[PDB]
């Protein structure tokens, strides 16, 4: 029968089948629509383009994200994405095919019921389960107790986990994610002259940050390094063939995670967020939790980030305390990997909402059996 | 056969019929009743362990990508090809409980989670087996890191004892300090604590940018071998800063205490354990002897150093010297650049 | 009329389950009435009940005429309008003592000005109590918890 | 020695003396050169017609703006304009008078150094300072806290200011400005039959807009009204005696400021741009910004724009919020007025950039004190 695992993210949608190692179909989570007039009539035209189809034709479309900061805002747009993933990317009928879903921590109560009715009625899925992004993230790292720095595209999270259950009183949240990081790069990119003021031109500036931006161990040292010599300069070629050069702006884009005053936020950095979220737990657990810092999400894939925060946390933590930053190489798709492991367990079949079970209790049944 | 289910917030059957409730009027023929099209509505919308322990065991067994039978042989044989320091800690927590063993003994049909436990139960003294290689591998990663720290602090003390510029430098400030504080409570003192050099920059001049350290460096610039060879001798103590000797000493003793305790348990086991793990434990025991022996040399070396600075015992707690000396050297380098910048501009 | 029809229809759809056969539902149910979809996937339960309601125009189609005032009332919270009236009144009374203790040259021009504004707000807060009494009946009208 | 103020704009150069109520010399920032053949001889001929001279003889000249989108590019043309202002329009000696200059925010860092370098070397001024356009705009109103919508000629920027200091993390910028509205006028003027292509005819279309253009309150009704009756049509006389008639083209030109999709841009209008800049600020200071919208710049003088912005902002802000837009009659010269006020104050002294300090850091000292 096989069970599908579908991860719905702010930036990318990762789906596939349980038991494998990598997602079968990962594509950006956008639904674009034309903003021009269709002069030709012979070609086939469509009202909306979903997924990487919209990304390819992004020059004549405006790109809208159905998910903002983890929560599902456009519920009619997210029904198109699920249909696209099930029928176009994977090309598998959702009928007679139980699926699994991953939900953000502190998910609103109303959203959980809404998804249950969508899959059980429209797609006629015989069985379905709902999990948590942070819980599945620690499973994929071969652990059961630790603190997860789930920093995706929408929202950064610090979810301490103890024996497979999260600690709701110690769960933090910071609105310093990838989407906010690329919007800060556009503002400082005009200091050299280059201007990007379009949503389609945001994807172009996304790839500049992904390839060229890194993290400096000492901000002052890198600040003086760029001024002393132009060795830090790098060249990137735009899609239209122009060439752009960025110097000290390379390491100032991901530094906002540690000095959030750059973007205007008055909160503390990601290094302090873990320290603050660790004092809400028991004293005895703190020794165990301090050596199990597990990375997750794509926004943490920066050069010298697993070392910069270790230097920072050392200052906040006591000298006796030990720190062990865990940064698996495949941390970009960690959330899906844990879900694939969980769905393949032989004993996991007891935690599935059967179709006959749904015929007794409606979408409110998702809170039970979970 | 089946109808689409719409979810509503059901009101209690005893509250929705109250007088204030509007639904009370609908329950009686007091309003214009309307009937929907019923004909069209139907044709248009038509294991023994707890979950905490059992699930955590399967997750622990899913990082090996092997059968449950194979992983039992590795534990029985003591192989450490796929077992690391952190992996062993999770296994130590995930051990059979008092109720788990009773249920298994009272007893394929049983799930794969308990299947590994049955294979693990057949392994003799499984509790001792996991602890044997946990300490040996952990001890290997401990000695090779404490030893450079022990040599670094010992070397720093010897260089500090044999330093030539500090007796010259500490005399110049003392001679200057007596002149500055003549006729007051301060001054005319035979000596001062090592923390005095950390407050040298607090004495500002008329320019407000040249400190007392800057001025004594300006006159020391004339004699380059004098007072400027000092930072070359302060490199080793500077690196020793931030490395306390109390944690490294406790770690060596704590591991030895646990290793010695398990040595008796291993000796009480069968001869198979002795011929291929007992010699490993005693090898680590003898290796740590040189580590603690060097610590006594450091303690003897710092005892002379504690009396070298003429400071009270328990007040010069090793790390205080390392932190203060590194900061003093750091301030010394910054003043040199400012003095050189002042000379050129 | 509308809430009775959905209750009659909803019981039919949920017959034989935990939901159904209920004497009533919360006011938020109508916000989820359009989520149920039919075979066409573009005609919802709201669309179907409107199709049979289109036969009887005075029934179920005169409702939006009555909903214009509640619709305009949305977005105006009463927690800032009540606080603002009280906050300004408190400052006026505190300064009323200060001006009274001042020279009569200020009182002849400013004291009577403050009293005019103070008396004006009395009718404002009195209407607030009328709203509180009115909404108390509405809260029990929908049979929802306070 | 009295100080000098020179507000180098994109379309007009306004310069004068510190303390004066009005600028002494305002002339367009255009440099024209002949394109035909100088058949006549024995007569005084020039090849560097700049400012007012080039405007009169625009029939035989090609008019070029040295400043585009607020960024100076033709640096040899800007030297001519500065030399024209210092020696011809004002008749002053640069080496004896301190100077103050105004520069838009979110400008390339390279622009600041070049502007300082020219004045301290080519003209050898004793003291010089550079101030933000929107900061000086609020000083004209006498305030020190507010949000300024400065729609000049080349760029439209919004700068919320609090207690005399700007908020760099909440500044929004829109490239649509007055000049881009002039070019859109010629595009729709071809609908009725009038063709304007020459840069000499570019100024004619500018003057048509400055007289016959107004902002409609309700675009749907005003478009229906214009097609219903000819009561909205006016007439304009070209320099050759020809008369033209425009109907609904009167308000369709400044409507682009509120529907930028007309000229193909994607960003929202000024009403939504201003609203977005408020939410980037702290919630405790939005009370002081929602009631201090102080417009400036020439482009903000379309009749009905003040009423239109109040109506549009009202539909976005909460109903209980108080919205008050200040539209001073002298907003054309607001940026200069604030500069004249500031230079006269004795507090602005001891803040000059003197010659003995410029050589310490070269042209990079302008960033030290700005
Ligand atoms: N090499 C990289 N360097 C920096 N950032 C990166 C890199 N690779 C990916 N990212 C960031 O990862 C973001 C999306 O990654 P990710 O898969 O974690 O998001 P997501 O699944 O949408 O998140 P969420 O679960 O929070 O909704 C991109 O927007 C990008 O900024
Ligand atoms: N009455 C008016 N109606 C519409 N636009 C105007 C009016 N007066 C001036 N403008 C516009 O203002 C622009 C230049 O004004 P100004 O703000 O002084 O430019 P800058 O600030 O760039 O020096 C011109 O391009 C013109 O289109
Ligand atoms: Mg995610
Ligand atoms: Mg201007």
């Amino acid at each position: 029968t096989t069970a599908l695992v579908c991860d719905n993210g702010s930036g990318l949608v990762k789906a596939g089948f349980a038991g494998d190692d990598a997602p079968r179909a990962v594509f950006p989570s956008i639904v674009g629509r034309p903003r021009h007039q269709g002069v030709m009539v012979g070609m086939g035209q469509k009202d909306s383009y979903v997924g990487d189809e919209a990304q390819s034709k992004r020059g004549i479309l405006t790109l809208k994200y159905p998910i903002e900061h983890g929560i599902i805002t456009n519920w009619d747009d997210m029904e198109k994405i699920w249909h696209h993933t099930f029928y176009n990317e994977l090309r598998v009928a959702p009928e007679e095919h139980p699926t699994l879903l991953t939900e953000a921590p502190l998910n609103p109560k109303a959203n959980r019921e809404k998804m249950t009715q969508i899959m059980f009625e429209t797609f006629n899925v015989p069985a379905m389960y709902v999990a948590i992004q942070a819980v599945l993230s620690l499973y994929a790292s071969g652990r059961t107790t630790g603190i997860v720095l789930d920093s995706g595209d929408g929202v950064t999270h610090n979810v301490p986990i103890y024996e497979g259950y999260a600690l709701p009183h110690a769960i933090m949240r910071l609105d310093l994610a990838g989407r906010d990081l690329t919007d800060y790069l556009m503002k400082i990119l005009t200091e050299r002259g280059y201007s990007f003021v379009t949503t389609a031109e945001r994807e172009i500036v996304r790839d500049i940050k992904e390839k060229l931006c890194y993290v400096a161990l000492d901000f002052e040292n890198e600040m003086a390094t760029a001024a002393s010599s132009s060795s830090l300069e790098k060249s990137y070629e735009l899609p239209d063939g122009q060439v752009i050069t960025i110097g000290n702006e390379r390491f100032r884009c991901p530094e906002t995670l540690f000095q959030p005053s750059f973007i205007g936020m008055e909160s503390a950095g990601i290094h302090e967020t873990t320290y603050n979220s660790i004092m809400k737990c028991d004293i005895d657990i703190r020794k165990d939790l301090y050596a199990n810092n597990v990375m997750s999400g794509g926004t943490t894939m920066y050069p010298g980030i697993a070392d910069r925060m270790q230097k920072e946390i050392t200052a906040l933590a006591p000298s006796t305390m030990k720190i062990k930053i865990i940064a698996p190489p495949e941390r970009k798709y960690s959330v899906w990997i844990g879900g694939s492991i969980l769905a393949s367990l032989s004993t996991f079949q007891q935690m599935w909402i059967t179709k006959q079970e749904y015929d007794e209790a409606g979408p409110s049944i998702v809170h039970r059996k979970c | 056969l089946r109808m689409k289910k719409l979810n509503w917030q059901k009101l209690p059957s005893n509250v929705a019929r109250e007088h204030n409730s509007m639904w009370a009027s609908l329950s009686s023929p007091d309003a214009e009743a309307v009937e929907p099209d019923f004909s069209s509505i139907e044709r248009l919308f038509s294991t023994f362990l707890d979950a905490k322990k059992s699930l955590n065991l399967n997750i622990f067994l899913k990082q090996f990508k092997c059968s449950n039978e194979e992983v039992a042989a590795m534990i029985r044989a003591g192989d450490t090809t796929k077992f690391d320091v952190e992996v062993l800690k999770q296994l130590l927590k995930l051990l059979p409980e008092k109720h788990e063993i009773e249920n298994l003994r009272a007893f394929a049909k049983l799930a794969s989670a308990d299947h590994f436990y049955l294979l693990l139960l057949a392994i003799p003294c499984y509790q001792l087996r996991i602890e044997c290689m946990l300490l040996c591998e952990g001890a290997a990663a401990v000695l090779d890191m404490v030893r450079p720290k022990a040599q670094l602090v010992l070397a720093a003390c010897e260089s500090l004892l044999t330093s030539r510029q500090l007796p010259i430098f500490c005399q110049l400030i003392l001679r200057i300090g007596n002149f500055l504080n003549y006729g007051s409570h301060t001054g005319d003192a035979d000596g001062f604590k090592i923390s005095t050099l950390l407050k040298l920059t607090e004495t500002k001049s008329q320019q407000n940018r040249v400190t007392l350290l800057h001025h004594v460096l300006e006159e020391a610039e004339k004699s380059h071998p004098d007072l400027l060879q000092l930072p070359r001798d302060l490199e080793q103590p500077s690196q020793a800063a931030g490395i306390n000797l109390e944690i490294i000493r406790s770690e060596a003793s704590s591991n030895l205490k646990k290793l010695l305790e398990t040595e008796r348990k291993v000796s009480a086991s069968v001869a198979e354990v002795q011929e291929q793990y007992t010699e490993r434990l005693q090898a680590s025991i003898s290796a740590f002897r040189a580590l603690d022996e060097l610590f006594e040399a450091i303690e003897q070396k710092q005892r002379e150093l504690a009396d070298y600075l003429c400071e009270d015992a328990q007040q010069l707690s090793l790390e205080d010297t390392f932190s203060t000396m590194k900061a003093f050297r750091d301030l010394f380098l910054r003043a040199l650049k400012e003095n050189k910048d002042r000379k050129e501009q």
